RNA sequence: CAGUCGCGUAAGCGGGGCAUAGGAUCACAAGAUACAAAAAGGAAAGAUCUUGGAUUUUUGGAAAAGCUACGCUAGGGAUAA
RNA sequence: GAUGGGGUAGCAGAACGUUGAGUGAAUCUUAGAUUUUUUUUUUAUAACUAAAUAUAGAUGAUAACUCAAGUGAGAAUGGU
RNA sequence: AGACAACACUGACUAGGAUAGCUGGUUUUCUGCGAAACCUAUAAUAGUAGGCAAUUUAAGUAACAUCUUAGUAGGUACAGA
RNA sequence: AUGUAUUAAGGAGAGUAUAACUUAAUUUAUGUUUAUGAUAGAGGUUAUCAACAUAUGAACUCUUAGAGAAAUUACUUAAUAAACGAAGUGAAUUGAAAUAUCUUAUUAACUUCAGGAAAAGAAAUCAAACGAGAUUCUAUGAUUAGUGUGAACGAAAAUAGAGCAGCCUAUUAAAAUAAGUAAAAUGGCUUUAAAGCUGUUUGAAUAUUGUGGGGAACCUUCCUCAAAGGCUAAAUAUAAUACAUGAGUUACAGAGAAAAGUACCGUGAGGGAAAGCUUUGAAAUAGUAGUUUUAUAAGCAGCUCAAGCAAUAAGAAAGCGAGAGCGUACCUUUUGCAUAAUGGGUCACCAAGUUAAUUUUAGAUGCGAGCGAAUUAGAUGUGCAUAGUUAAACCGAUCAUUAAAAUAAUGAAUAGUGUCUAAAGUUAGACCCGAAGCCUGGUGA
């Protein structure tokens, strides 16, 4: 079939109340291994800062006198003291800051993108949830940290506690490898929630999502609207002249 | 186990690296394949060095010169055009210009200084169309009106062929009008534009005005000559008979 | 093969000499070709073809004299006592 | 009941090891992780078994796969 | 006196800025193949380039080597005057 | 190492509560918040058991009045390093396999002057018949045009980005619009012959009602601009300080300096160290212990054969080895080395095909007559290929030569592009170590 359904959970309860449809080239592509090295190394020859310097022979201090005389003195013929034969010599071929980064097709970066988010779907291990996904912390609570009342002391002690036993009751946490929770905006309840406890997952940003980032993790729990964000900005292997881009199978019931 | 430990690229794109210097069993060791004691082992030989010969390029000489004033023409075959038609990237109903060559990707991505017809496949072309171009060759002339089309070669350049497909320049196979009379014609025809358009230059140097003042290229400035008269500025048909 | 000349009844022969011993480019000079002509019309200076002047004789083509026992460095023992 | 088997200059292919990084908020460790040694085995530039000595819960070690090099020294009247 | 000018003077010391067709050195293992010291040119003859040609692995083969049979080129040893 | 922010004169001597810094070397006050902070006590030397913010007393000598042998004299409310900027002057090593033009190189260095930056700057600019619209910095354009015998050197238009600002009534006080000037000859610089700079000798014109300059020898038309008068912030350079980041260093590393321009060397200019901590303890080397062999023998000390000794005990033989035989170290360099040819006292550590740009190839892989990049509606951003041919254009699936052409012949025609891995060509230190010498600025009688 050319499409493949998505199913939308509600992330409290996780349950189905819409279903969408994506292309086969979208969550459905074979899986290469080839491909998706090529993007996770060009992500982190990216990353590296690359600022490793080191000095030569023609960079270390000193004068550039000649050390000994050239003939007499029955010792090996030396010139300056910055070669690298001396004790405080220049290291020749070292280490210099320059440009570590690599160059990758858009349009292969793109699948590289899309394979991984298939990986995912083949294997049960992509979730996605509605829009305004957020972790349900307690209303007395949230009442009580806004309020002042509790100190940063405790306010981190419960949320440490409470985002370790809801992820245990989901088999989220640590046991079940952990979660990639990507949503479109920062949530203060979730990216706070992750920051204490990050043993049982993480929390990011579509902007900050890495191809890496998606197979790192043992689920990933995406909202409905970064999903289709997504699939859109990274096609460009596909629409060059469309394909299923979310549309709506079965409707929320309202 | 996990994925990230289990990814790698086909074992053919892995190419063995040479560490020359490395000891004698890999190869490259001592000398790293250099010989013994020469020059290629000590320092640099020029590339350009032959031992003291003489080059053939002294022996001979370089023949000829680079020609830095010669037109670059995007090159367009009617084989091309037609399949282009046939596949709804060009419609064949509107004039077919050099914006609308360019945007279709014919040509390729590369603008340069026009664009020739030429007449590869001029027996299989049975399209009636309206093109303006650059130039044209003999055999596409005929291809295109035989077919019961139209062909027009008006004059561009780089800047303005960038201009057209860039909106800030309207396409014309007219030359702009010269004399008083017109001057008002034209000037109300741009203020009803309330956009600032550029013109399209006409030819200045002798060659081009000839070669788009005469009626085998199908110049569109081939109108300001007579039927007894000749495209050349200079030169003039002479008259048989006796004297 | 094309062009067009000579000799010969004709067939045919002739792109120097019975054969084997005369160096380029660049620059310069004399002719032709009509290619390009730095806004444009011309031109200059260039390009293509033909041609000429060379102990360019270290003749695949640098405009070039010596001393050191006051001597120096890098090598060779690939050449000496 | 396949064929082939010395090698300098030199060319070519396939691997190991070293240092750092990713997977790694991973795995293992007073029921002994780590211990520059000794010992045992395995076609083995390597790892492994066991022993002896000391005592760490991570600023500890680590398989596998991959990434990047200040990556491999009996030879320079070499340097410290 | 080529004497002296603060270890140095046929031109001091010091800082900055070189080259060396020359000499020496160039670090782990396994596996496969495997030369040359000849020709031509060179301000060359300790060098270098182009060939011959070592290697890699793809297209080909009426390939290459050897013998047999038939044929051909050319004048040595020998022998002769 | 880079980036970001802030700032725009640096050092020394001697002295002192030895965390406290200037003969006052631990001054004196104010406000706020103080555990829900900030990021109901004890303690004035048995001290500073308080942080932030805002004020405040003191702060010596020399560089630095004059003199002089700087830290002295004698006087007195005496006082400003380097790096970076501009102009002037201006090499040589080097490459061309020598070497003069050339290159090195509008470089290094020196001199002057100037500020926190400076310089430059709102077209007598570029373009080409369409138009752009000051200066400065980075990239492409570009191993291009072009110059040069060569070796090599090498633009601009334009594009992208950083900044963006225009004016003379200049936001700091300036013009009655510029004559010994433009320009020419000649001697040079720069350079493509133009334009620009310049010593010498000469020497114009008055605005698109077409006056002057420029558009790369030169004339002409046209286009464009308006010299001989000026102002202007930002992006940029350098240094100091703070902070951020790290498949950067972790003690022969990083820096020359983990207490450093100190100790020490030199008359001097100048040269210039070693050295961390409570952890771990490798090899070489030295004196011993256990087992074993050794005083009739001519061993690169290994290898082949091997008696015997060696475990107080059931089991279990590592090691040492008499005796017999084989074997003339290693590397480099050479036709050829045990060579009495080169190099090494031993061990440990440092120590050599690397990086960037550019130009290619193979393999793998993405897209595919397109590729790559870059981006409510439109446009925008190098490049390569898609058509070949010729000296070159016209021409064109045909083109070139045949002084007219013409199948007459001959030659040339069919998937590209991006990325990764690896090996490479070119230019840079270019795999590492090593000269004598040349030039410039300083030091010393
Ligand atoms: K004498
Ligand atoms: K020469
Ligand atoms: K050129
Ligand atoms: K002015
Ligand atoms: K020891
Ligand atoms: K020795
Ligand atoms: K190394
Ligand atoms: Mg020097
Ligand atoms: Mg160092
Ligand atoms: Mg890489
Ligand atoms: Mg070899
Ligand atoms: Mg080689
Ligand atoms: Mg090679
Ligand atoms: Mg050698
Ligand atoms: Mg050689
Ligand atoms: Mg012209
Ligand atoms: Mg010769
Ligand atoms: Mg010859
Ligand atoms: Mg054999
Ligand atoms: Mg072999
Ligand atoms: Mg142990
Ligand atoms: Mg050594
Ligand atoms: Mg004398
Ligand atoms: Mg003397
Ligand atoms: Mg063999
Ligand atoms: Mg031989
Ligand atoms: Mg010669
Ligand atoms: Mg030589
Ligand atoms: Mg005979
Ligand atoms: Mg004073
Ligand atoms: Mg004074
Ligand atoms: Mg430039
Ligand atoms: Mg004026
Ligand atoms: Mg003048
Ligand atoms: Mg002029
Ligand atoms: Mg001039
Ligand atoms: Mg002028
Ligand atoms: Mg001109
Ligand atoms: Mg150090
Ligand atoms: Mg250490
Ligand atoms: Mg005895
Ligand atoms: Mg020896
Ligand atoms: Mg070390
Ligand atoms: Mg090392
Ligand atoms: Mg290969
Ligand atoms: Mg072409
Ligand atoms: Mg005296």
């Amino acid at each position: 079939i050319t499409n493949v359904p998505v199913t939308v959970y509600s992330f409290p309860e996780l349950e189905p109340r819409s279903l969408e449809s994506y292309s086969a080239r979208h969550l459905h592509l074979p899986l290469r291994r080839d491909i998706l090295h090529l993007a996770v190394i060009y992500e982190g020859d990216s990353t590296r800062r690359g600022m490793a310097s080191t000095k030569t022979r023609y960079e270390v201090h000193g004068s550039h006198k000649k050390m000994s005389p050239q003939k007499g003195t029955g010792n090996a013929r030396r010139g300056t003291r910055q070669s690298p034969l001396m004790k405080g010599g220049g290291k020749t071929f070292g280490p210099k800051p320059r440009d570590f980064s690599t160059k990758l097709n858009k349009k292969v970066y793109d699948l590289a993108w899309r394979t991984a988010l298939s990986y995912r779907y083949k294997r049960g291990e992509l979730i996605v949830t509605e829009d305004g996904l957020d972790l349900p912390l307690p209303n007395d609570f949230l009442w009580l940290a806004g309020g002042g009342k509790l100190s940063r002391e405790l306010e981190d002690g419960y949320v440490r506690k409470w985002v370790h036993e809801f992820m245990t009751s989901l088999n989220w946490g640590k046991e079940a490898g952990r979660t990639t929770f990507i949503t479109g905006d920062k949530r203060p309840n979730l990216f706070t929630g992750f920051e204490l406890a990050g043993a049982e997952g993480r929390a990011l940003e579509l902007w900050d999502v890495d191809v890496k980032d998606l197979l790192e993790t043992g689920r990933i729990v995406i909202e409905r609207s970064a999903l289709k964000e997504m699939i859109e900005d990274h096609q460009s292997d596909l629409v060059t002249r469309g394909p299923n881009l979310g549309e709506v199978l079965v409707r929320a019931p309202r | 186990a996990s994925i990230l430990a289990s990814l790698s690229d086909n074992r053919g794109a892995y190419h063995k690296r040479i560490r020359k210097g490395r000891g004698p069993s890999s190869g490259y060791g001592k000398t790293a394949g250099r010989g013994t004691k020469g020059q290629k082992a000590h320092g640099h030989v020029k590339p350009w060095f032959q031992g003291g010969q003489t080059p053939l390029i002294v022996s001979h000489g370089r023949k000829g010169f680079v020609n830095q004033f010669a037109a670059d023409m995007s090159e367009l075959n009617l084989e091309k055009l037609q399949e282009w038609i046939e596949a709804g990237r060009i419609d064949p109903t509107k004039p077919i210009t050099p914006k609308e060559i360019i945007k279709s990707g014919i040509i390729g991505s590369s603008i340069k200084d026009g664009i020739k017809l030429l007449g590869r496949g001029k027996e299989s072309f049975k399209i009636p169309v309206t093109i303006t171009v650059s130039r044209a060759s003999a055999s596409a002339i005929e291809a295109i009106e035989a077919a019961g089309g139209k062909i027009v070669t008006r004059f561009y350049t780089k800047e303005s062929l960038k201009r057209l497909v860039e909106g800030k320049s309207l396409h014309t196979d007219k030359p702009l009008p010269v004399g008083k009379e017109h001057v008002e014609e034209i000037l109300a025809q741009a203020r009803s534009l309330k956009k600032k358009y550029y013109r399209l230059p006409d030819p200045t140097s002798r060659w081009d005005i000839e070669y788009y003042r005469d009626p085998a290229h199908r110049g569109y400035l081939s109108h300001q000559l007579a039927p007894g008269e000749s495209p050349s500025l200079y030169f003039k048909v002479p008259t048989g008979g006796e004297k």
